[PDB]
RNA sequence: GCUUUACUGCAGGCUGUCGCUGAGGACUCUCACUCCGGGAGGAGGACACCGAUAGCCGGGCA
RNA sequence: ACUCGUACGGUCACUGAAUCCUGCCCAGUGCAGGUAUCUGAACACCUCGUACAAGAGGACGAAGGACCUGUCAACGGCGGG
RNA sequence: AAACAUCUCAGUAUCGGGAGGAACAGAAAACGCAAUGUGAUGUCGUUAGUAACCGCGAGUGAACGCGAUACAGCCCAAACC
C-alpha cells in the first residue's frame, strides 16, 4: 500500500480541537494539551523567542 | 563581659570538636530523616541568626534546607561539540549550594522573603543551611524599624535575582576595587564575563 | 551509530515489559508471629502465567486465602503447615534450622523473612546439607554451595512441573505463545545480520563479526555484546 | 670524527690565545617554574589543550656538534657554531 | 553516514587516595551508614553506597 | 525495565529441522586466571631547596603492563621448499 | 583562523526563574597619577586598541585617573541596660 493517497483514506481520527483557553483549533483532545497556548501543560502561556527574528 | 551568644559562636568555629561534635552526630541522624525544607521554631545558631537580622518576633520564620553534595548533575551533549564543550564530569554550576538552598526555602514559602542564611553542617552526601525568611505582610514587621525595608515592592522575590548576601558574594560583588571590573553593577551588564 | 537492542530494553517500554497486569500473584511465604499454629487447606490448583508451573490456592485458619509456590505432590484437600513447629512433610514451610539435613527444599529465602528467593522454577530444588547455630549450608540448583542463615524459611520438597524442559517447542508458534507471557522481546535477529550502525558485529560483505567476541567486563553498554568476560570458550580442552 | 680534548685557540675573554678544554654540553635540569610551565597548567583542562596537546617532534639523521670551550687560565667558557658529525670522540 | 591498533577528546568500568568515619601489616568491637523484618529484632559495618581526585582500559559516543 | 521472574531462570552472542559428523593450530589479537621478580599515579611520609611556598629527588606501590597459564562451536589460520 | 583541535563566532541564539517603572549598584578590610594626594554608586566622553591575553597565530581586551551628568548618606549584631 502506498504511503500517499491510499493511506490518506484511513484518516478519520480527531486530535486537535478548539481550545477552551486560547480559541485555536490546537487542543489535542487525546493528550489534552494545546499545542498553541500550552493549556493543559502549563499555567503560563506558551511562548518562545524563536517565534520571531532574533533582533525583533 | 562576653555575651552568651559569643559561646554559641565560638563553638561553631570548630563544629568537629567538643560538645558540638557530639550534638551534630546526634542531630544529623534526625535531619537525614526530615524533608528538603523543614520549618523550625528556633535557629540552631542563635548568634549567627541575630547577627544576620533575626529577631524573636511575628513574621520571622526559620527553615532548615538540605541539598545534595558535590558538583553539577549534568547531561552529556546529544549533539556535536568540540572537545572543549564535551566536558561533563568536572563541570560545576555557577551558584553555590547555599544559594540553591535559599531558593528552595523561598519556593516553599511563596509569601515570604529571604533575609539571610547560614550553614549548619553537612555529612558526606549533603549540606544543610538554615534560612531566615520574613513575612512582609505582617504589621508586626511593617512596623519594625530594622526590617520594614524588606516590605518594599522591589524586594519581592529578591532571592531569585541575587539580592541576598550569599547572592551578592557569589556574584563577585565583595571587592570594591581590583577584580570587580566585570561584576559591578551586574554580571549581565558586563556581558557575563565575571 | 544507534543504540543496540540491549539498550532499548532498559527504557522499559511496552515492547520489553512483562504482562504484569495479567500475572496472578506474588508467592511469598506467609508471615507468622510465632508458634506455628498456622495451617491451611489446599482449596485449588492453578496455572501460574509467570512461571509456566502450577500454584496452589490455600485457605488458612485465620481466614487468609493466598496462592502458594507449590511443590510436586500437593493436591486439593491436603493440609499444609507453616511455622517453627510445622511437621516435616512435603508442602510445609519452616526455617532451615528445623529442617532435617539431606532434605530437598524449594523457595528458599535469601534473608530470613524475605518470602523466598531461591529454587522456585519448574521441577527444581535446593538441597539442605549442613546445620549449625550460625550457618545452614544449602546446595542450590546450579550446584553452588550457599551459606545461609538457619533462620531462613523454605518449603519441603521439589517445585512442581519438573521435566517441562525435556520436550522441545518443535515450532516457532509455540515459542511465540510462551514468549508472549514473559517480559521478553522475541524473535532474535543476529548481530552479524544487522547493519554496522545497529550493532558491533554489523556490516561487511558476508556476515561475520569483524572482531573477537570475548568482550571485557569493563566494556561500556553498547559495546558489551557477544561473549561477556568469558573465562574460556568452545568445548575443547 | 676525532677531536682533541685540549688545544690552543682564541679565548674571547682573555682576548688572547690560550689552552682550552672541550666538553660536550650536558643538559641542564629544569625547575618547572618558568612561565611556559605556568601557562601549561593554566591553559590545560577539559578536552584538547591546543599546543599543550602536541607531542615531541622527530629527529634529524645527524646532529651538530654541541660543545663548550673552556679557557685554561680564566676558567670561563664560550660557545661556537657546531658542525654535523655522526660521532664525536675526544682524543685523550 | 559508516569503520578502525588515524588524530584528539568525552561518557562508562576497574583500581588507589581523601571526606562520610566511630571505639579498643595483621585484628576485635559498635555508635554512624546499609540491608532483611509488620514489629521486636536480625544481618552487615566503619566497609559498602555517595562526593572529590589519581592511574588503566575505553569508536560505546563526539 | 528485566521482575507478581530466581539457574527446568534470563541475560549476551554464534549456528540454523532430523540424520551422519565436526580434524590440526593458543604464535599474533581478544577474554580470563595467576604472578617471585620488573615496571606502575595521586594523597600521606622522608631528604634537598624556600625564615614559608613554588620545585627537585627518595621510599612505598593498586589496577594495568612485562612474564606464565587456560581458551578456537573466540577473532581467525591450516602455506612455500 | 583561508584545514583544524586551544582560540574564534560568544556568554551571542535559544532555554529556566524573577522584579520594576525603570532595574542592578552603592557609603571602602577602596584607590596606589606613592602622595603633605583622591574619597559611596551608576552612566557619558576619554584614558586605549594602551596594560594584559594568545597554536605569542588569527584574534580577544580592561582599569586607576581625568572632563562631565547627578549627588546623600545611613541602619543593625555586640559591649552597657
Ligand atoms: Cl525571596
Ligand atoms: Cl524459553
Ligand atoms: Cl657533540
Ligand atoms: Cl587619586
Ligand atoms: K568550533
Ligand atoms: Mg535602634
Ligand atoms: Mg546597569
Ligand atoms: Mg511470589
Ligand atoms: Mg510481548
Ligand atoms: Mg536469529
Ligand atoms: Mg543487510
Ligand atoms: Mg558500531
Ligand atoms: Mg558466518
Ligand atoms: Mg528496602
Ligand atoms: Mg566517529
Ligand atoms: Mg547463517
Ligand atoms: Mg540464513
Ligand atoms: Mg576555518
Ligand atoms: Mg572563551
Ligand atoms: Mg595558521
Ligand atoms: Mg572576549
Ligand atoms: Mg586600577
Ligand atoms: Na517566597
Ligand atoms: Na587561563
Ligand atoms: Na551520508
Ligand atoms: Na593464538
Ligand atoms: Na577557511
Ligand atoms: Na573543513
Ligand atoms: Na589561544
Ligand atoms: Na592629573
Ligand atoms: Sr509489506
Ligand atoms: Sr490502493
Ligand atoms: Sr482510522
Ligand atoms: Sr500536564
Ligand atoms: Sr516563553
Ligand atoms: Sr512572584
Ligand atoms: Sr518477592
Ligand atoms: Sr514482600
Ligand atoms: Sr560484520
Ligand atoms: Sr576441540
Ligand atoms: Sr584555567
Ligand atoms: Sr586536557
Ligand atoms: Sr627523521
Ligand atoms: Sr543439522
Ligand atoms: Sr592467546
Ligand atoms: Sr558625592
Amino acid at each position: 500500500t502506498g504511503a500517499g493517497t491510499p493511506s490518506q483514506g484511513k484518516k478519520n481520527t480527531t486530535t486537535h480541537t478548539k481550545c477552551r483557553r486560547c480559541g485555536e483549533k490546537s487542543y489535542h483532545t487525546k493528550k489534552k494539551v494545546c499545542s498553541s497556548c500550552g493549556f493543559g501543560k502549563s499555567a503560563k502561556r506558551r511562548d518562545y523567542e524563536w517565534q520571531s527574528k532574533a533582533g525583533e | 563581659a562576653r555575651s552568651a551568644y559569643s559561646y554559641i559562636r565560638d563553638a561553631w568555629e570548630n563544629p568537629g570538636d567538643g560538645q558540638l561534635a557530639e550534638l551534630q552526630w546526634q542531630r544529623q541522624q534526625e535531619w537525614r530523616n526530615e524533608g528538603a525544607v523543614e520549618r523550625i521554631e528556633r535557629p540552631t545558631r542563635l548568634d549567627k541568626a541575630r547577627s544576620q537580622g533575626y529577631k524573636a518576633k511575628q513574621g520571622v520564620i526559620v527553615a532548615r534546607v538540605s541539598v545534595r553534595k558535590g558538583s553539577a548533575r549534568k547531561r552529556r551533549h546529544k549533539a556535536g561539540r568540540r572537545s572543549k564543550r564535551q566536558g561533563v564530569t568536572r563541570i560545576t554550576r555557577r551558584k553555590d549550594i547555599q544559594r540553591v538552598a535559599e531558593e528552595r526555602a523561598s519556593r516553599t514559602f511563596p509569601n515570604l522573603r529571604v533575609l539571610n542564611s547560614y550553614s549548619v553542617g553537612q555529612d558526606g552526601r549533603q549540606k544543610w543551611h538554615e534560612v531566615i525568611l520574613i513575612d512582609p505582610n505582617h504589621p508586626a514587621i511593617q512596623n519594625d524599624d530594622d526590617l520594614s525595608w524588606i516590605c518594599a515592592d522591589d524586594q519581592a522575590d529578591r532571592v531569585f535575582r541575587g539580592l541576598t548576601g550569599a547572592g551578592r558574594r557569589n556574584r563577585g560583588l565583595s571587592g570594591k576595587g581590583k577584580g570587580s571590573e566585570k561584576t559591578r553593577p551586574s554580571l549581565r551588564s558586563n556581558g557575563g564575563k565575571a | 551509530g544507534r543504540r543496540i537492542q540491549g539498550q532499548r530494553r532498559g527504557r522499559g517500554t511496552s515492547t520489553f515489559r512483562a504482562p504484569s497486569h495479567r500475572y496472578k500473584a506474588d508467592l511469598e511465604h506467609r508471615k507468622v508471629e510465632d508458634g506455628d499454629v498456622i495451617a491451611g487447606t489446599v482449596v485449588d490448583i492453578e496455572h501460574d502465567p509467570a512461571r509456566s508451573a502450577p500454584v496452589a490456592a490455600v485457605e488458612f485458619e485465620d481466614g487468609d486465602r493466598r496462592l502458594i509456590l507449590a511443590p510436586e505432590g500437593v493436591g486439593v484437600g491436603d493440609e499444609l503447615q507453616v511455622g517453627v513447629s510445622a511437621e516435616i512433610a512435603p508442602g510445609n514451610t519452616l526455617p532451615l534450622a528445623e529442617i532435617p539435613e539431606g532434605v530437598p527444599v524449594c523457595n528458599v529465602e535469601s534473608s530470613p523473612g524475605d518470602g523466598g528467593k531461591f529454587a522456585r522454577a519448574s521441577g527444581v530444588n535446593a538441597q539442605l546439607l549442613t546445620h549449625d547455630r550460625n550457618v545452614a549450608v544449602v546446595k542450590l540448583p546450579s550446584g553452588e554451595m550457599k551459606r545461609l542463615d538457619p533462620q531462613c524459611r523454605a518449603t519441603i520438597g521439589v517445585v512442581a512441573g519438573g521435566g517441562r524442559t525435556d520436550k522441545p517447542f518443535v515450532k516457532a508458534g509455540n515459542k511465540h505463545h510462551k514468549m508472549k507471557a514473559r517480559g521478553t522481546k522475541w524473535p532474535n535477529v543476529r548481530g552479524v545480520a544487522m547493519n554496522a550502525v545497529d550493532h558491533p558485529f554489523g556490516g561487511g560483505g558476508r556476515q561475520h563479526p569483524g572482531k573477537p567476541k570475548s568482550i571485557s567486563r569493563n566494556a561500556p553498554p553498547g559495546r558489551k555484546v557477544g561473549d561477556i568476560a568469558s573465562k574460556r570458550t568452545g568445548r575443547g580442552g | 670524527m676525532q677531536m682533541p680534548r685540549r688545544f690552543n685557540t682564541y679565548c674571547p675573554h682573555c682576548n688572547e690565545h690560550q689552552e682550552h678544554e672541550v666538553e660536550k654540553v650536558r643538559s641542564g635540569r629544569q625547575t618547572g617554574m618558568k612561565w611556559i610551565d605556568r601557562q601549561r597548567e593554566r591553559n590545560s583542562g577539559i578536552g584538547n589543550d591546543g599546543k599543550f596537546s602536541k607531542v615531541p617532534g622527530g629527529d634529524k639523521p645527524t646532529k651538530k656538534t654541541d660543545l663548550k670551550y673552556r679557557c685554561g687560565e680564566c676558567g670561563k667558557a664560550h660557545l661556537r657554531e657546531g658542525w654535523r658529525a655522526g660521532r664525536l670522540e675526544f682524543q685523550e
